[PDB]
């Protein structure tokens, strides 16, 4: 069968298994989760520790994609650091040419748009990575977006992607974030991480995460480490 | 070609009779054959556990070292064992002929594209058809058997002074139980192979061509 | 597997369809050239009438320039295309350097349009061989060889096309600087040379000679029939 | 076979499979709209899915606004169906912008279909697997209703459904129109609810259903509130 | 030779009138005669120890005439004329087929390919049911074999045995024969009905005159 | 074989086998009639409908591109569409060029150009439609093909679409260079009748007319007043 | 296996298939006809389509005008003529807006030969499926007639034919055909015989053939199409003449 | 270096098989179609029930708990295979002719323009089916003798057994019907030798097709 | 590898006498070989017509209803006829033998490209060996008519009353002269077919790579 081949087919039952083909790419990744609660967002990554020769604080999964927003990926690392560079791009035009700064469900829209334009052509793949976008605005609120390599985009109160996905989505499912506050919401993000984390299977991991919110005045900005340390050793604690 | 109004009459009511048997046959009898060759799997008799309980008597006069041969019955255990499997196994067969000209029936007009619908016809009854052979296969192991165990017990009765023919007999008898059980457990198998390909695909089965 | 891309190299580094248009040469009609003291004979062979056809239009032999001109084995069209970007570039020469082509000069321009066209997939090379004849500066004769690859070699005498081999083999039993001495001996040589290879002497024969300093002359039929009887009379 | 695999070649009988099966893509989403004309109003209706609770209602939605006075609903794959939805807008913008008014809903069909007709003749790009149906109203025609498809045909309708139940959801609605007696917004509404609920068997609650209209009255496209489309709901059960 | 053409045109239009009109009647009436042939009581038959046949062969402790199973004879006599009858139609079907098959062209296969898949189904019906009167002939010459064993080794009781699973083995086989005859019937009118455009006319009426 | 897939490559026995299968695309589309009358030319075609909820006056298979030439089509309706817009302009470019109506015979050459250039082109397919462009210019009618191979021909009379030699059979056999357009209009609808397998109505048929006054789609009222006969 | 696509291929032995092809499609055309004759050039064609329902509003279907000083009969496919004629006019026509004089017979079928081995040569286009006859007079060589093919190779015939036939067609003109003896009415005659020896037809119609001529009349060339009546006429002497050497025997 | 004899020796033959190939197509083949149409009119192959083609067998009955007389043959399928062999081997010798000519018309082999090369294969491969089931035929008429041979030697021999009496009537009953079929499919396989060689002659006769402009 | 002068002019004179005997053959033997048997088949004898001139006396004693068979001789028409075809079905299996390894020695050194030469030279092998394999049947099947024709007559004197077996004993004698006619009919093709795809394609069989290219390299 020769539907499977390239993106310009579909298949004789109305299907494009590239896409599919490249959504399975991201359950390759380890495991990343964004939470949004009442003062903001709170991301989270689970990056493995594939060699002790590798510094910490390298193979960062979370970007600044402006000031106001903040980018968590999972898939191909390459693909997600270029869709990072098409997105701060994109938050850089708007900047200069609407003079503020961008809405996040519009940005989610664009890049979403350029992720679906490679869809479409037979010569070029689809992108390999599935990203989360969260910021949070004063007039626009706490805002979290999740694009998936086809291009879809929506609003998620509570979003997971990767491997773990489902029992991620399960555990958050059970979370009440709407009420929460960011900083018990970086504790219940550990939490998570640490439960999903597949001891046997992946050696090690080192909890990776930032928010966005009221509390850092509508920055994206990576955890404190005092807090970090504090939401692994609640993890740690709570796992048993 | 002129269709005659009692033609197309006797051609409906074919197709009709076909297609509420085939429904029968996946909803109704299917089930019902497997829940049937379960509990003969769970009968005693299919289940012995020493073969040498089965080895039948062979009363043939050791000769003397340097008269005439009564009657010598087959092996009752075995011969009940395919008074059991026999007709399920032509059941089979029979319901393996309406399920591949049921799906003949709904393939459709050729056409050049949109064929995957033909092609999942076309592996199914390709395994319905492997399933047929191997139940001929089966019908001519158990036709083999008789024809089997009486050279070999005319082989021992001729030639008493060869014991291994009669050992043969013995052993004809044991492949005869191992290969009876199999086929039960084969046959509840290929009604069950037949009922997961065919509920999985109906779909594309009955409605290849998309609408 | 390997012969179907001129770009794709086989195993063992043989890049086929060139070697393929060099067969297509192979098909055409025999061309000769030999190189005199102070003449340059250019000899091909003649199809066929066919009774109904004006041979004017269908001429092997052409002239670059006023001192340079070219015979060709292969594609008719593909010589005709060579032939005029061959000939738009002597002029193109003498209006940048005021000076006249020497032979090498536009045998190297030819090669290099070839091995362009070898180059690059999407494009076929030309399947042709020439054999192109002039006389330098100094006055010296030159003859050089190109093929649909894009090497070109200068050759004392040689042949193109069908029949190559044997005339060619016939050519280096038969040349010598004996023969060279005499502008009619010259062409008598080209002459044994291809009827060597064609079915009747003089009908399938069209022959030209560059002299020094005088510009292309095709030889008349009948200079050419009187050289035949010339050259079957002392047999 | 291999005349499928590429949009451009021919079947030996003529048929152009490939954008056949975009056709399909449309019905591998799940979900049906409907879309049905009145006598003042047009109105359409489709099912909303939410597959995890953690996404925000608010932003899944397949009813879109191409300019402030027409509306459409996308049946495909969602990421086709915004891109053709932004080409719209753009290509209503700048009708506006050349021409001096309002783009007509039949001339925005055209436009988007005739797009789509690049796609399917040139190679490299894929048909968009997405339905588009376009509602507005035209001061000279009064409603209107129109479809674009993959293939280029946008033609326009009394009544209309995409998706997976759209035989059965046109054979509801033809039995309707033939019974014509007359649509006012509430029966347009009702009628649209009633062939949707019933082709599909849900027995709809307000979240299950989106619905957008426009009237004579109030022009631009308005996505009915929850509140809204549970008072038609109600409505319908009690009679 | 114009002549030839003539002839051989006649046989044709002979054969397209023929093969019209078994598919008009002859094949909806011999699904109908053959279904009813299936129902009736003689092919299915609750116990086979009714259609159990007596060996007088005498049993230890020159044989008297055996004679076949009267009920096999007779329904092999009932089936046999209907596997020549089928197999007769399938012939006349198959050379009609490929008298139609066109003159080879570069382009425009579509349709002797379909013609190429009707004549694939048709080799197919024709190795199934030569099968069919290969297994009739042979299971006349099984059961004599058998009892001849028998007679000539009374003492060898499942030669017996033999015997009745043969005539057993052979009924079984005879229905289904009936009901295979009549789904090749069935299917051979479903696809040629179906393709019948394409079949007749392959290449199509159709002059583009790019030329 | 390879043949069959590619455009740009001649069969053996030199068949550019796309194109005719482009007009195997032409010939499953609705019938489409054409008759050119003494002081007339009548174009018709069937506009059969799937349901009652198509709305007739949405769209038209008949469409004018100047105002004394208009066209009708068998085949793909998309690809018709973009045909029929770039008709249009190249009869308005000529307007511009010449100041006069363009000719009849100068759009369908121009037309069948651009049809022709969609067809050398390996990424591009060949429109899928057949078109029939009628005209009257100089006092004179003119009907005219255009196939998609990107040639044309003229026609007294002919037929495209489902069963269209058998139309031009019942057309030769009832065509006469005589007839006026009010016998021809009734000729086309026989002809058409041939071949609807359905009980035609104004809705489900589309004709239109051209004569000195030029190109026009007579009404659902004027064509079910020409079917009550 | 398969050298014989994407026209850029040299298969072993050299050959490009495609070209062959396409040469092979011109065979399937209607015959056409040329003859040179000392004081004319004619064209004549079979008009293979001879459907009852078509209109002859063209100047002719086969034959076209070039130029003032030249016509061309086409043997291929229709679409490709129409772009060919079309290039020949514009270079004919770029010639005379250069230079002031008509193009010459020999440079404007060297020209569009030239187009043809283009598309030959180039990966993606399709070699033109077509094969024309050029006839026309130039002051430099007289009246000329010129055959081209798919190739891109022309040469120059005092008589041939292209299309169905034409090598019946090209086998009666040999041995018919008068070197320096031919006149236009001989030609003429010459063109009917050939004409319905190789066309199927018992009679030719006088509606199924087209033939036009071209003469220097006055300083000027005119090129003119028969009209029905000189055709008619034509093939009735034709009748006559071939009747009469019947009964003589 | 062809002889003058040698030369005129291959262009004779080639020359006979030529015309042998033209009389059989435009001759032959009609004549046989008719005749075996007259054939299957005739009422020796149109038996309609076969217990009157049964043959009496006079093997004594052997009486319950003495040499076979000379046991003949089935008089009227005997008949009928008499007249159905020389038309199988007539067949056979016809097709090898069709195979023989096509194979001198087999051009020389070069790439490209191979369409009418692989026509000329492609009847090849037909002809050939059509030679492999008349072969069969010859052998399943050569077998008939031995296996009822055989049979009725077994009857003799076992006249206990009843079986193989009727094993006897059965074969005589299946001898009949396959040479009424063999019939049948002989004027079948004659009408599409016709078929395809008079639909592709243009390609078969000529493959390569007429001489090209020649590029070179 | 280091080969003696001897080994060396060995291997020679194997290529050169198997070349001039190639040569000899396809030119020479060929057509002298297909007028031999042209005239053969129009000889009379392998032209019989009634059948039953050919069938021969079985002195086996019919049984009465209720003493030994003379020497049974073989059918003198069929063995003189098979004493013709013999030396012509072997002859024919050692010049298709000389054949294939002519052109196999033809065969040139692997290479990846201009292997058009070589598959027109695999070609008219697949040709050859299909007639090798076609006369090796002839040469069995005539052994088939000896043992089968002897089993018959053993069966028929065996079992006197069986007169299905005598039947079959003349049937195998009309069937073994129906299959010789075909024979040499099958053999004259063969030797023609050989002949001319040989003729056809010796410029590729004899050269298959061809002559030397300009070497650009």
């Amino acid at each position: 069968t020769g539907y499977d081949l390239s993106a310009s087919t579909f298949s004789p039952d109305g299907r494009v298994f590239q896409v599919e083909y490249a959504m399975k790419a991201v359950e390759n990744s380890s495991t990343a989760i964004g939470i949004r609660c009442k003062d903001g967002v709170v991301f989270g990554v689970e990056k493995l520790v594939l060699s002790k020769l590798y510094e910490e604080g390298s193979n960062k999964r979370l970007f600044n994609v402006d000031r106001h927003v903040g980018m968590a990926v999972a898939g191909l690392l390459a693909d997600a650091r270029s869709l990072a560079d098409i997105a701060r791009e994109e938050a850089s035009n708007f900047r200069s040419n609407f003079g503020y700064n961008i809405p996040l469900k519009h940005l989610a829209d664009r890049v979403a748009m350029y992720v679906h334009a490679y869809t479409l052509y037979s010569a070029v793949r689809p992108f390999g990575c599935s990203f989360m976008l969260g910021s949070y605005s004063v007039n626009d609120g706490a805002q979290l977006y999740m694009i998936d390599p086809s291009g879809v985009s929506y609003g998620y109160w509570g979003c997971a992607i990767g491997k773990a996905r489902q029992a991620a989505k399960t555990e958050i499912e059970k979370l009440q974030m709407k009420e929460m506050t960011c900083r018990d919401i970086v504790k219940e993000v550990a939490k998570i991480i640490y439960i999903v984390h597949d001891e046997v299977k992946d050696k090690a991991f080192e909890l990776e995460l930032s928010w966005v919110g009221e509390l850092t005045n509508g920055r994206h900005e990576i955890v404190p480490k005092d807090i970090r340390e504090e939401a692994e050793k609640y993890a740690k604690e709570s796992l048993k | 070609v002129r269709l005659s109004g009692e033609a197309r009459k006797q051609v409906e009511v074919f197709r009709q009779n076909l297609f509420q048997e085939a429904e029968e046959f996946l909803y109704r009898f299917l089930p019902q054959k497997i829940i049937y060759l379960n509990q003969l799997l769970q009968e005693d008799s299919l289940n012995v556990a020493d073969l040498t309980s089965l080895r039948a008597p062979l009363d043939i006069p050791i000769p003397d070292p340097p008269h005439k041969c009564g009657f010598l019955p087959g092996n009752e255990k075995v011969l009940s064992l395919l008074a059991l499997v026999k007709p399920e196994v032509w059941t089979l067969k029979e319901k393996c002929i309406l399920v591949i000209t049921w799906i003949q029936h709904l393939i459709p007009k050729i056409e050049d594209g949109n064929d995957f619908g033909v092609a999942i016809q076309e592996k199914v009854l390709e395994r319905v058809n492997a399933v047929k052979t191997k139940v001929e296969a089966f019908q001519t192991t158990i036709s083999k058997y008789f024809s089997e165990r009486g050279d070999a017990v005319a082989k021992a009765s001729k030639e008493t002074h060869v014991m291994d023919y009669r050992a043969l007999v013995h052993e004809r008898d044991e492949a005869a139980y191992g290969e009876l059980r199999a086929m039960v457990l084969d046959l509840r198998a290929f009604y069950a192979e037949l009922y997961h390909i065919i509920s999985s695909n109906l779909e594309k089965i009955v409605n290849p061509k998309g609408e | 597997s390997y012969d179907r891309a001129i770009t794709v190299f086989s195993p063992d580094g043989h890049l086929f369809q060139v070697e393929y248009a060099q067969e297509a040469v192979k098909k055409g009609s025999t061309a000769v050239g030999v190189r005199g003291r102070d003449i340059v004979v250019l000899g091909v062979e003649k199809k066929s009438v066919a009774k109904l056809q004006d041979e004017r239009t269908v001429r092997k032999i052409c002239a670059l320039d006023d001192n340079v001109c070219m015979a060709f084995a292969g594609l008719t069209a593909d010589a005709r295309i060579v032939i005029n970007r061959a000939r738009v570039e002597c002029q193109s020469h003498r209006l940048t350097v005021e000076d006249p082509v020497t032979v090498e000069y536009i045998t190297r321009y030819i090669a290099s349009l070839k091995q362009r066209y070898t180059q690059s997939n999407g494009r076929r090379p030309f399947g042709i061989s020439a054999l192109i004849v002039g006389f330098d500066f100094d006055g010296t004769p030159r003859l050089y060889q190109t093929d649909p690859s894009g090497t070109y070699h200068a050759w004392k005498a040689n042949a193109i096309g069908r029949g190559a081999k044997s005339v060619r083999e016939f050519l280096e039993k038969n040349y010598t600087d004996e023969a060279i001495e005499t502008d009619d001996l010259t062409i008598k040589l080209v002459i044994k040379a291809l009827l060597e290879v064609v079915q009747s002497g003089g009908k399938n024969i069209e022959l030209a000679v560059m002299r020094r300093d005088q510009s292309l002359k095709i030889l008349n039929p009948e200079e050419i029939e009187k050289y035949v009887a010339e050259i079957e009379k002392e047999k | 076979a291999g005349f499928d695999r590429h949009i451009t070649i021919f079947s030996p009988e003529g048929r152009l499979y490939q954008v056949e099966y975009a056709f399909k893509a449309i019905n591998q989403g799940g979900l049906t709209s409907v879309a049905v004309r009145g006598k003042d109003c047009a109105v359409i209706v489709t099912q909303k899915k939410v597959p995890d609770k953690l996404l925000d209602s608010s932003t899944v939605t397949h009813l879109f606004k191409i300019t402030e006075n027409i509306g459409c609903v996308m049946t495909g794959m969602t990421a086709d169906s915004r891109s053709q939805v932004q080409r719209a807008r753009y290509e209503a913008a700048n009708w506006k912008y050349k021409y001096g008014y309002e783009i007509p809903v039949d001339m925005l069909c055209k436009r988007i279909a005739d797009i789509s007709q690049v796609y399917t003749q040139n190679a490299e790009m894929r048909p968009l697997g997405c339905c588009m149906i376009l509602i507005g109203i035209d001061e000279e025609q009064g409603p209107q209703v129109y479809k674009c498809d993959p293939a280029g045909y946008y033609c326009g309708f009394k009544a209309t459904a995409a998706g997976v139940k759209q035989t059965e959801s046109t054979s509801f609605l033809e039995k309707k129109v033939k019974k014509k007696f007359d649509w006012t917004f509430e029966q347009t509404v009702e009628t649209a609810i009633t062939c949707l609920s019933t082709v599909l068997s849900i027995d709809f609650k307000p979240s299950e259903i989106e619905v957008g209209v426009v009237t004579v009255e109030n022009p631009k496209f308005r996505i009915l509130t929850e509140a809204e489309i549970d008072a038609h709901l109600v409505a319908l059960a009690e009679r | 030779q114009p002549e030839a053409q003539a002839k051989v045109d006649v046989f044709r239009e002979d054969l397209c009138t023929k093969t019209e009109n078994l598919l008009g009647s002859y094949f909806p009436k011999k699904i109908s005669e053959l279904d009813a042939f299936l129902k009736e009581p003689a092919l299915n038959e609750a116990n086979l120890s009714n259609l159990k046949a007596p060996l007088d062969i005498p049993v230890p402790d020159p044989c008297g005439p055996v004679n076949c199973n009267e009920k096999i004879v007779v329904l092999l006599q009932r089936l046999k004329p209907e596997i020549k009858d089928v197999i007769e139609q399938l012939n006349l079907v198959t050379t009609w087929l490929q008298l139609q098959i066109p003159r080879i062209e570069d382009g425009n296969n579509f349709g002797v390919a379909v013609q190429e898949k009707v004549f694939e189904l048709m080799t197919s019906l024709h190795t199934k049911l030569e099968g069919f009167h290969t297994q009739i002939s042979k299971y006349f010459s099984e059961r004599g074999d058998a009892v001849t064993k028998a007679a000539k080794q009374p003492h060898v009781g499942d030669y017996r045995q033999l015997v009745h699973e043969l005539d057993e083995a052979e009924y079984r086989d005879i229905r289904l024969m009936v009901m295979e005859i009549r789904n090749a019937y069935a299917v051979l009118y479903d696809i040629i009905l179906k393709n019948f455009e394409k079949l007749k006319k392959p290449r199509g009426e159709t002059k583009g005159m790019i030329y | 074989r390879g043949y069959s897939f590619s455009l740009t490559t001649f069969s053996p026995s030199g068949k550019l086998v796309q194109i005719e299968y482009a007009l195997a695309a032409v010939a499953g589309g609705a019938p489409s009639v054409g008759i050119k009358a003494a002081n007339g030319v009548v174009l018709a075609t069937e506009k059969k409908q799937k349901s009652i909820l198509y709305d007739e006056r949405s769209v038209h298979k008949v469409e004018p591109i100047t105002k004394h030439i208009g066209l009708v089509y068998s085949g793909m309706g998309p690809d018709y569409r973009v045909l029929v817009h770039r008709a249009r302009k190249l009869a308005q470019q000529y307007y511009l060029v010449y100041q006069e109506p363009i000719p009849t015979a100068q759009l369908v050459q121009r037309v069948a150009s651009v049809m022709q250039e969609y067809t050398q082109s390996g990424g591009v397919r060949p429109f899928g439609v057949s078109l029939l462009i009628c005209g009257w210019n100089e006092g004179r009618p003119y009907l005219f093909q255009s196939d998609p191979s990107g040639a044309y021909f003229a026609w007294k009379a002919t037929a495209m679409g489902k069963n269209y030699v058998n139309g031009k059979t019942f057309l030769e056999k009832r065509y006469n260079e005589d007839l006026e357009l009010e016998d021809a209009i009734h000729t086309a609808i026989l002809t058409l009748k041939e071949s609807f397998e359905g009980q035609m109505t104004e809705d489900n048929i589309e004709v239109g007319i051209c004569n000195e006054a030029g190109f026009r789609r007579l009404t659902p009222t004027e064509v079910k007043d020409y079917l009550a006969a | 296996r398969r050298y014989d696509s994407r026209t850029t291929i040299f298969s072993p032995e050299g050959r490009l298939y495609q070209v062959e092809y396409a040469m092979e499609a011109i065979g399937h055309a209607g015959t056409c006809l040329g003859i040179l004759a000392n004081d004319g050039v004619l064209l004549a064609a079979e008009r293979r389509n001879i459907h009852k329902l078509l209109d002859e509003v063209f100047f002719s279907e086969k034959i076209y005008k070039l130029n003032e000083d030249m016509a061309c009969s086409v043997a291929g496919i229709t679409s490709d003529a129409n772009v060919l004629t079309n290039e020949l006019r514009l270079i004919a026509q770029r010639y005379l807006l250069q230079y002031q004089e008509p193009i010459p017979c020999e440079q404007l079928v060297t020209a569009l030969c030239d187009i043809k081995q283009a598309y030959t040569q180039f990966g993606g286009k399709r070699p033109f499926g077509v094969s024309l006859l050029y006839i026309g007079w130039d002051k430099h060589y007289g009246f000329q007639l010129y055959q081209s093919d798919p190739s891109g190779n022309y040469g120059g015939w005092k008589a041939t034919c292209i299309g169905n036939n034409s090598a019946a067609a090209v086998s009666m003109l040999k041995q018919d055909y008068k070197e320096g003896e031919m006149t236009l009415k001989s030609a003429l005659a010459l063109a009917i015989k050939v004409l319905n020896k190789t066309m199927d037809v018992s009679k030719l119609s006088a509606e199924k053939v087209e033939i036009a001529t071209l003469t220097r009349e006055n300083g000027k060339t005119v090129i003119r199409v028969l009209k029905q009546k000189e055709v008619e006429q034509l093939i009735k002497k034709h009748e006559e003449e071939e009747a009469k050497a019947e009964r003589e025997k």
